[PDB]
């Protein structure tokens, strides 16, 4: 199974067409990040067969040089976020390595579909494009992820990527939550959450190869 | 109104610059077991770690107003307020 006929099918059940031309508008007359071209990167470095876990965010960063498609990554030369700096200090915690680069494409070419449930937003401006569409192709993409693939660990960060259990038929696959990794909810129950153990201990258990989630 | 209002904002009450690097919704029970209040509506929660090592994080209402509601510095155990309405 392809992206493309997932896509096809999610746009015949939704017309996107008022999405397009107030995207196409908004690119026109405003900073919208990521640059138009990385918009499904996610997608792209992570072909739907690959998928071996699904790591949920809410939207792109929306500061310069800083969302490039991919949740919770920024661009290799771009100062480290704090929740991210919050993901790495719990992966050398969990797994033992400490990542150079806030770069993850990496994770997406071992099978992290590192997938926004907004895709887009205006510069300077948290939510902006908030319910123009975006979740409702999001929210098709993750019944997707459920509905065709067969042991998959879907890991969900503070309680609005926890609503999409309601998307996820949790008897086929593996569902690891926890508080958000913001520096405001880390310390009371992220550090030794051990997500990352805890993936590669389930995609062991099912036959799938570990994800390397070290550089 | 913008993270350039909520920079400024923040910058005057610490007396260096500002720069928000993240934006996290945080819903109200969310909130609460993080800071001890629950507020009565959903949070943005707009974070940033400084050279210094300090981590400094504004709470504000939705988009698209960004209003303030409280700013906080983190200790070992906890928050130190620098702002609040109530």
């Amino acid at each position: 199974m392809e992206w493309s006929q997932i896509f096809h099918d999610i746009t015949t059940k939704h017309d996107f067409k008022a999405m397009h031309d107030f995207l196409e508008k908004e690119y026109s007359t405003a900073i919208v990040y990521p640059d138009r071209e990385n918009i499904y990167q996610a997608f792209d470095l992570t072909p739907f067969e690959n998928i071996k876990v699904v790591i949920l965010g809410q939207d792109p960063y929306h500061g310069p040089n800083q969302a490039h498609g991919l949740a919770f990554s920024v661009q290799p030369n771009a100062k480290f976020p704090p929740s991210l700096r919050n993901m790495y200090k719990e992966l050398a915690d969990d797994i033992g390595c400490v990542r150079q680069t806030p770069h993850l494409q990496d994770w997406a070419r071992e099978g992290v579909l590192l997938l926004n449930t907004v895709l887009t937003v205006r510069q300077g401006e948290a939510n902006s494009h908030r319910d123009i569409g975006w979740e409702t192709f999001t929210d098709e993409i993750i019944k997707a992820v459920s509905d065709y693939k067969e042991h998959v660990v879907f890991i969900l960060w503070g309680k609005p990527a926890q609503q999409k259990i309601k998307l996820i038929d949790t008897s086929k696959h593996c569902i690891i939550k926890s508080v958000h990794p913001s520096p405001l909810s880390a310390y009371r129950g992220f550090f030794g959450s051990k997500p990352y153990s805890k993936a590669n201990t389930y995609l062991e258990s099912v036959g799938k190869s570990p994800i390397n989630w070290c550089e | 109104k913008n993270i350039e209002d909520l920079n400024k904002f923040a910058s005057k009450i610490l007396e260096t610059e500002i720069s928000f690097e993240e934006s996290i919704t945080f819903t109200p029970d969310e909130v609460e077991e993080n800071i001890g209040e629950k507020p009565n509506r959903d949070k943005i929660c707009h974070s940033t770690s400084l050279e210094d090592g300090r981590v400094i994080m504004l709470l504000t209402e939705l988009e698209p107003n960004y209003t303030p509601w409280k700013l906080l510095e983190l200790e070992e155990d906890g928050f130190k307020e620098l702002y609040s309405k109530s």
